[PDB]
């Protein structure tokens, strides 16, 4: 029985907890002693599962704080459409995309920082802007700033409306815990209404808004002089007249004549040449048939009545030889503890967020995006390092579920416990098969190195040397490319043009050209093969022995995060799986910033350029000088860095500040990574006897910061640092030669 | 209890873990404003129509209903006394008064009855129920002065107001699908029942 | 419209699925409904 | 009210405001002052 | 019992009905301590007092602005005062500062030290600049006609005139400076203008108050 259920007046509204700091924990509410408590105040504060055991109430405050989460997004996509509309030059940029960049941050003339405002065209100055905004407020057919700042206005309303939802939901009207239990229901409105609902919406907008506010300006009429949207909706005559097909109305979608519709949903592929973006049309219908496909897939599961599916059921029945028990016990691990399906989630998130960087450079599907170089590296850029996070942060509460939520007297002899029961020939086997990617991949480039450093180019691993083709990526390559004429059929081109064919380009610039994948692309890939392994390896290696090792077999009972247990056995510092987590997110970095540099190069060298033959941005090097560490370090790096080192005395000299700046707060993380609390409780003790004798020590006693704060402090600010070093060097680097 | 026909498939009225605005006190007392005002959007939408067309009201006015200023993308009529935005102030400030001392009865029962309102005090102490006050003027004359009587009385407004919620449902679809107004819909559909329905307006 | 081909083939889908209470009238003729649109633009092509 | 002065009361809600009337003060005097280096 | 400014809802803890005004009218409890109350009392009294005096100013200017008697408008007063006579703005300004600070200060003194300013340290006055109640300073001279030691429900009467009649006058003059911040003219212009036409010259057709 699928039904709401709600208690009322639970917490009282009042600003009483607000003035006693470390409310929440029994520990904590003491007050402070020494300094540790305020970290700790900060650490434990959404660590719902310490606060109290009572699995409602935790469902409860992690539903009001998604509340919450919202509206601060509202609040922030409130503050993109008002800066859009009020301190921007969209419109300016509409009646010239080609030679107009896009800027919609102004700086204030104080202390000399007005030089930022630069000359981006459109009798405009500012901070050119990479998010992206104006090639999607184009693409949804917004022409004036006064819409935007109605969109503002609208996203502040519900933003306000979200945090009454959070507070309503907390303190009024609180979920039960069987409310948060109904997965099945939950599955079947989120599949149903949120993904169906709203790509069936979405194309509803584009199909009636979208489409041809963007026909007209393709076409070239000057975006004052086009109809506004709400016209279109009244008079259908104006819709008949650029797409035939609204002439007979609804009348062929009832009567399932739906070829009449292909004026609007069509099949074409390729990009828009005149706009270099994917067509509207393409994308109206690949949300209509998205719509159909979530509303079919929401009517699943089983609810209030006989008809639909039963997740325990579907995981009960699937069951061999070789795995015993099977899936049996999932359903109930997935419905009784948040960190398992933060796990999941947060895994699939960022895998997807990856998969969106990629699809989105490859098919860029918005108008003047793929010729904005800049926006294309930062989106690309930005959502891979979303990605990697997220799935740093899957591996994190997954050994979180491990230690608090595990437990094996409902979990037996079932596919948890096999994986738990061979964890060492699993861990063994990633281990080898770590290395051997290692030195075959890593070892090419210093087999290279060696060879270019000793003067027998001959013998290197290069494309006129011994060559190592990617013929499997080549021939799946050819495929994609010859699809539309044999295996599609009604496909007028390839989905991207990448995969073979002709060029397209606009205001001389090249939106799109295919992509060769050579010796430098396999041993790149191969690189990246290795990179995701070696994380794969350490975060699983956290998660499979989290409980218990032959080192520590009591693990479990020292939690997620502890920093160590003695010097004994030989040393145990971080045998824990948060430090699990602390080494997985300095290789994500080492991976992901591999993967960027790759992309930008290859971007630059074999894809970006202008159209006269095209003239790449770097003349094509990578082919040749990807094999090499020392080509990396120079034709890359030490090249393309001519732009961020000499920003100087304009408007992208809030670059190099910032290059300098990342460069510091990584080599400041290096303090905290490589030293140990012990030194600093003393080096504070003389410094406390300082204060002492001059009557100025505080009654809150200065500490050391822990062992494990240690490490986190150290590894975000390696992050921080390194991370801001290359967004300063790419936007510097694509701005000034894009 | 009026209207109680047994019709929940999604269980609305269950008593149990209930709270917020899903009520049986809330849901019952909202579908009766619901039906009041449906009522009065019912009449009020075919009434134009019908009078211009038994010839008792001139051909400046008897519009259609959607043109009458609600939406003025379809169409506004100028010929009020005021502008319409004028005419919106007044229904704020009206309406606040009107709307917010009906909520001030459903929260506090009774409350209404006390403090000074031009000695429109008596006429406000409602009854020990929400949705229907009854007194001196919300019931004029006594109708219902009989249990059985007051609970046929309770129902029929039950089923007209339903009937009158599935009708302005239905002014809201025709006006946006066939651009005309309800009567003009009747004459239509009077006029051919075959060839005039919704599968000839697609 | 009436008697075509299209129109046979989506009562037809009809009627089989309802001939294989109200929630099994709106469970079937949608079934139904996606079966005959599947046949109709599938004899097509 | 009692409750809430406390909060605004608390660590870093004074260093916020202060260093927000400090960073204002030091901006107001940058620009009625513009680019002072002696004196 | 008493008239609530808000029907159905219970006044709070804190206004008891002792004020005068008082019809519980706290939504966001900024006078739930007594001494802030007592100094909200004492700020409210204030800004009223000044309210009914700046817009007696306003009315009467401007009703001799509309007779042709040559007053200027109010958003002009100050600048033809200044021009027109012999008068510097800063100095003006500063003797201003001067005499309001004093005055100003000994208000502010007494609301600490409750009887302290009749000690006899100003000239020589004793029991002159002695308080009555809370923002009620009636001695000789500023209660000369004395109607607060004669009467005293007929004085809570014009208490409640008082803050009634100052409520009024602050939400008047909020409306002046909004009126001119819209409309760019003089106030007894726009109540000409409202009573020439009423249903066609107002607010909703200014085209400022509602931008739709
Ligand atoms: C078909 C109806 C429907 C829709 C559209 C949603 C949508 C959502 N739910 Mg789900 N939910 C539903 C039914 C639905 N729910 C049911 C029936 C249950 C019980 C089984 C739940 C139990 C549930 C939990 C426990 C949680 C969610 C959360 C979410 C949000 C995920 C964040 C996101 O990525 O969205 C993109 C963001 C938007 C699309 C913004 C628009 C959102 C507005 C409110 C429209 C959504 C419709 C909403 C259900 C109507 C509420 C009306 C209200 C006045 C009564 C998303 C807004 C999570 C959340 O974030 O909570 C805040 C969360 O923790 N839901
Ligand atoms: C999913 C979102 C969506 C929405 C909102 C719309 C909306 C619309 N489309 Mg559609 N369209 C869509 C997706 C969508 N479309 C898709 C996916 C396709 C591809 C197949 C199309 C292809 C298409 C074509 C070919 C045409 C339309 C048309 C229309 C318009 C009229 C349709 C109609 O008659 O509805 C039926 C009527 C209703 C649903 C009535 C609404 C209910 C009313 C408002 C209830 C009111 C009740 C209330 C009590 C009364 C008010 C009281 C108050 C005043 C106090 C309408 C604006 C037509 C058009 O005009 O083109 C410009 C048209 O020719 N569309
Ligand atoms: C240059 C920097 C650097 C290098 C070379 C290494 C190397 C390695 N790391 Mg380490 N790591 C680093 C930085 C580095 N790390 C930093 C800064 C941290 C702190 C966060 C870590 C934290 C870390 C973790 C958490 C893990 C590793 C692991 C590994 C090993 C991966 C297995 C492998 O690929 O074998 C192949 C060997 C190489 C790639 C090294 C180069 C070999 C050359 C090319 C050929 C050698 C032949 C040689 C020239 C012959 C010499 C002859 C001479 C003596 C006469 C590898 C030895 C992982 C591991 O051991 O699991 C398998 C692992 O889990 N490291
Ligand atoms: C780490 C990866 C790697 C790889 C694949 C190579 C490969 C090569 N090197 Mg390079 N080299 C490397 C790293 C690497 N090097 C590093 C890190 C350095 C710096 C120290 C060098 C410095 C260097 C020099 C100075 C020279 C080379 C040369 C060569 C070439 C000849 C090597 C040779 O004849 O060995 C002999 C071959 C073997 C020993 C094969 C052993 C491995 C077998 C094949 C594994 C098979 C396992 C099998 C699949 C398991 C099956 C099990 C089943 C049966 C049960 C060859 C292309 C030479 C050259 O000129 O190339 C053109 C040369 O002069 N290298
Ligand atoms: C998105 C996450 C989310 C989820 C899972 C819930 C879930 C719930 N809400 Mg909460 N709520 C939310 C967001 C959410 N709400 C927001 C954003 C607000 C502020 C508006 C509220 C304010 C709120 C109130 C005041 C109440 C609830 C109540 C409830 C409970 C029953 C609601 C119901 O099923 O009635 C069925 C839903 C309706 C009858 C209303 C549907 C129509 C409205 C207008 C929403 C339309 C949503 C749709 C996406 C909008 C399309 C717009 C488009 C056509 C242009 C259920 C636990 C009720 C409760 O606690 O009872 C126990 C209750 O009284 N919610
Ligand atoms: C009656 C028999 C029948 C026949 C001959 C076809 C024939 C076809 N179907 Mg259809 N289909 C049918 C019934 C049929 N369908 C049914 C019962 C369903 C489930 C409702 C579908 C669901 C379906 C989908 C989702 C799609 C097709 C598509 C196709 C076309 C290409 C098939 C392919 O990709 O290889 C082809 C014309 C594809 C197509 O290209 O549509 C034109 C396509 O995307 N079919
Ligand atoms: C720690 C070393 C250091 C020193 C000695 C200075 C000193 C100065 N900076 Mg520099 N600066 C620094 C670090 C430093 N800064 C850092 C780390 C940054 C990056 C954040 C900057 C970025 C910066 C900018 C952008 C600017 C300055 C400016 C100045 C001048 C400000 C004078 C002033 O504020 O008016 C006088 C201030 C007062 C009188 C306030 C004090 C109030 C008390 C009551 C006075 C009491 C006096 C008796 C002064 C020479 C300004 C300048 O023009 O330089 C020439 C300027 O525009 N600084
Ligand atoms: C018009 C409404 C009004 C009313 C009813 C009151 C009432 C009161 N005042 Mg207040 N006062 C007012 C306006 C008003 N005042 C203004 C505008 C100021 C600033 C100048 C003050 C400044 C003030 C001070 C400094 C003091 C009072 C005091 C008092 C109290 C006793 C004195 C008295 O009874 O005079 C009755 C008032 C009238 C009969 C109003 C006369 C109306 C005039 C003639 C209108 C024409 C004037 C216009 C410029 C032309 C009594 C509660 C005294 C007190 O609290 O003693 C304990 C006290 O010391 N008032
Ligand atoms: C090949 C793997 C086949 C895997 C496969 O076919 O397993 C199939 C086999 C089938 O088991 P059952 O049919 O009993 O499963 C029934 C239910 O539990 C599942 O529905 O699963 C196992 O026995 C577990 C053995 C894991 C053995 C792990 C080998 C891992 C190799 C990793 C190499 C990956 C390289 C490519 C990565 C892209
Ligand atoms: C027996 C009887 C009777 C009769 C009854 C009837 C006549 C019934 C009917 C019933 C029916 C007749 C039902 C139906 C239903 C249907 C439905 C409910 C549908 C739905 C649909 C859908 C859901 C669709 C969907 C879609 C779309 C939208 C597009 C895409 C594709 C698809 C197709 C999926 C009477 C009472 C007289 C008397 C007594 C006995
Ligand atoms: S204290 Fe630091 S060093 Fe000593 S064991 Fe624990 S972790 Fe290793």
């Amino acid at each position: 029985k699928v039904k709401i259920a709600v208690d009322r007046n639970p917490v009282e509204t009042s600003f009483e907890k607000w003035a006693k700091p470390g409310h929440f924990s029994r520990t904590l509410s003491k007050g402070p002693n020494t300094t540790t408590w305020i970290w700790n105040l900060h650490a434990d504060a959404h660590d719902f599962d310490s606060h109290t055991s009572d699995l409602e109430e935790i469902s409860r405050k992690v539903f009001s704080a998604h509340f919450g989460q919202l509206g601060i997004i509202f609040i922030w996509l409130s503050g993109m459409y008002f800066h859009g509309a009020r301190f921007s030059n969209y419109e300016a940029w509409l009646s010239d995309p080609t030679h107009i960049k896009p800027s919609a941050q102004v700086v204030w003339p104080i202390v000399g920082q007005e030089i930022l405002n630069g000359d981006v065209g459109g009798g405009f100055q500012g901070i050119q802007i990479t998010s992206g905004f104006f090639q999607l407020w184009r693409a949804s057919g917004i022409t004036s700033e006064l819409q935007l700042y109605t969109t503002a206005i609208g996203g502040l309303v519900m933003a306000a409306a979200m945090f009454f939802a959070g507070w309503f939901h907390y303190h009024k009207a609180a979920p039960k815990l069987e409310w948060f239990q109904n997965v099945e229901s939950m599955l079947n409105h989120h599949l149903g209404g949120l993904l169906g609902l709203g790509s069936l919406a979405w194309a509803g907008h584009q199909i009636h808004v979208s489409l041809p506010v963007n026909k007209l300006l393709d076409a070239g009429v000057d975006p004052k002089e086009i109809p506004l949207p709400h016209d279109l909706l009244l008079n259908r005559a104006i819709m008949a007249d650029l797409y035939p097909s609204f002439a007979k109305g609804i009348a062929p979608f009832f009567t399932l004549n739906w070829s009449e519709y292909s004026d609007f949903l069509t099949f074409k592929g390729g990009l828009n040449p005149v706009t270099g973006g994917l067509w509207l049309s393409d994308t109206a219908h690949h949300h209509v048939a998205i719509a159909v496909l979530f509303l079919v897939a929401g009517h699943m599961y089983r609810t209030n009545w006989g008809i639909g599916h039963s997740m325990k059921e579907i995981l009960e029945a699937h069951r061999g030889p070789f795995t015993g028990e099977g899936h049996v016990g999932l359903y109930e691990i997935l419905t009784t503890s948040w960190h398992a399906q933060l796990a999941i989630n947060l895994a699939l998130f960022g895998s997807l967020s990856i998969i969106v960087a990629h699809h989105m450079y490859a098919m860029p599907p918005y108008p003047y995006l793929a010729t904005d170089y800049g926006t294309q590296l930062s989106l690309f850029t930005h959502h891979t390092w979303i990605g990697g996070f997220c799935i740093v942060g899957a591996g994190a509460h997954a050994a979180i579920f491990m230690v608090r939520d595990y437990d094996p007297t409902n979990n037996y002899n079932n596919l948890l416990d096999r994986v738990i029961r061979h964890r060492d020939a699993i861990i063994s086997h990633l281990n080898w098969v770590c290395i051997f990617l290692g030195f075959h991949s890593f070892g090419l480039y210093i087999h290279n190195d060696t060879m270019s450093a000793l003067g027998r180019p001959q013998d290197m691993f290069s494309d006129t040397a011994i060559q190592l083709q990617p013929v499997f990526a080549q021939w799946i390559q050819n495929t994609h490319f010859l699809a539309p004429q044999l295996t599609a059929p009604n496909a007028l081109a390839a989905t991207s043009l990448t995969w073979g064919g002709d060029l397209v380009a606009v205001g001389g610039k090249v939106a799109m050209m295919p992509i060769s994948l050579g010796t430098s692309d396999f041993m790149v890939h191969h690189i990246h093969a290795f990179t995701i392994h070696v994380t794969v390896l350490i975060l699983l290696k956290g998660v499979l022995f989290a409980r218990s090792s032959r080192l520590i077999p009591d693990k479990a009972n020292l939690g997620f995060r502890f920093p160590c247990d003695g010097p004994g056995r030989g040393g145990t510092c971080q045998v824990s799986a948060w430090d699990h987590v602390f080494l997985g997110l300095f290789w994500m970095y080492n991976s992901l910033s591999i993967v960027i540099f790759h992309f930008s190069w290859k971007m630059q060298s074999d894809v970006w350029g202008t159209v006269t033959g095209v003239s790449h941005i770097t003349g094509g090097n990578f082919a040749q000088s990807a094999n090499t560490i020392n080509g990396w370090l120079r034709d890359f790096l030490w090249a393309q860095s001519s732009q961020v080192i000499q920003s100087y005395g304009s408007a992208l000299s809030a670059y190099g500040l910032i290059f300098l700046g990342a460069h510091f707060v990584w080599a400041f993380s290096l303090m905290f990574l490589f030293s140990g609390r012990g030194y600093w409780q003393e080096l504070i003790e003389s410094i406390v006897w300082a204060h002492n004798k001059l009557k100025v020590a505080p009654a809150i006693q200065p500490r050391a910061l822990s062992i494990t704060q240690g490490r986190a402090v150290g590894v975000a600010h390696y992050l921080l640092g390194g991370i801001a070093t290359t967004w300063s060097f790419f936007l510097a680097r694509i701005i000034s030669v894009g | 209890l009026p209207g109680d026909f047994g019709f929940d498939p999604l269980g609305l009225l269950d008593p149990v873990n209930s709270g917020g605005f899903i009520e049986p006190k809330w849901l019952q007392y909202s579908e009766v404003i619901h039906a009041r005002w449906a009522m009065l959007g019912a009449a009020g939408c075919i009434a134009p129509e019908v009078l211009g067309a038994a010839g008792l009201i001139p051909d400046a006015t008897n519009i259609k209903w959607f043109e009458s200023g609600v939406i003025p993308p379809a169409g506004s009529y100028n010929g009020y006394w005021a502008d319409p935005y004028t005419i919106f102030f007044v229904e704020i400030v009206a309406m606040q008064f009107a709307e917010l001392r009906r909520l001030q009865d459903f929260r506090y029962p009774g409350s209404m009855g006390q403090q000074y309102f031009l000695g429109l005090e008596a006429i406000f102490k409602g009854s020990g129920d929400a949705a229907y006050p009854g007194g001196p003027f919300f019931n004029l004359f006594n109708l219902g002065k009989t249990e059985a009587a007051m609970k046929e009385l309770k129902l029929k407004e039950i089923k007209n107001g339903r009937l009158a919620m599935l009708a302005m449902l239905g002014y809201g679809a025709q006006a946006v699908m066939t651009g005309k107004g309800p009567f003009q819909n009747l004459v239509e559909h009077l006029a051919d029942p075959v060839n005039n329905n919704i599968l000839t307006n697609f | 419209f009436i008697g075509s081909s299209t129109n046979l083939i989506m009562v037809a889908s009809t009627t089989a699925t309802l001939a294989a209470t109200i929630v099994d009238v709106l469970a079937m003729g949608a079934a139904g409904h996606g079966l005959g649109v599947g046949i109709v633009l599938g004899l097509k092509g | 009210m009692k409750d809430f002065t406390t909060y605004l009361s608390t660590a870093p809600v004074i260093a916020t405001i202060w260093f927000t009337f400090t960073a204002g003060l030091l901006i107001e005097i940058n620009r009625y002052f513009p680019d002072p280096l002696v004196f | 019992v008493r008239p609530v400014w808000f029907p159905g809802n219970p006044p709070p803890a804190h206004l008891d009905g002792s004020l005068a005004g008082d019809y519980g009218f706290d939504p966001l409890f900024l006078g739930q301590e007594p001494q802030t109350l007592k100094w909200y009392v004492q700020a409210e009294l204030v800004h009223g007092r000044f309210a009914m005096l700046g817009a007696a100013g306003i009315i009467l200017t401007s009703i001799g602005a509309k007779v042709g008697l040559g007053f200027p408008e109010w958003y002009d007063a100050g600048k033809v005062v200044v021009e027109k006579n012999n008068i510097d703005f800063p100095t003006l300004m500063v003797i201003q500062f001067y005499l309001m600070g004093w005055a100003e200060t000994k208000r502010w003194y007494d609301f600490k030290n409750p009887g302290s300013q009749a000690d006899g340290s100003f000239l020589g006055f004793t029991e002159e600049f002695k308080g009555l109640e809370n923002g009620y300073p009636g001695g000789r001279f500023f209660d000369p006609m004395g109607l607060s030691r004669g009467d005293a429900a007929k004085y809570q009467e014009y208490k409640q005139k008082e803050v009634k009649n100052g409520r009024l006058a602050m939400i008047a003059c909020l409306g002046f400076a909004a009126q001119y911040a819209a409309t760019g003219k003089g106030p007894l212009d726009n109540l000409a203008d409202h009573l020439a036409d009423p249903n066609h010259v107002n607010f909703a057709t200014n085209g400022v108050s509602i931008p739709i």
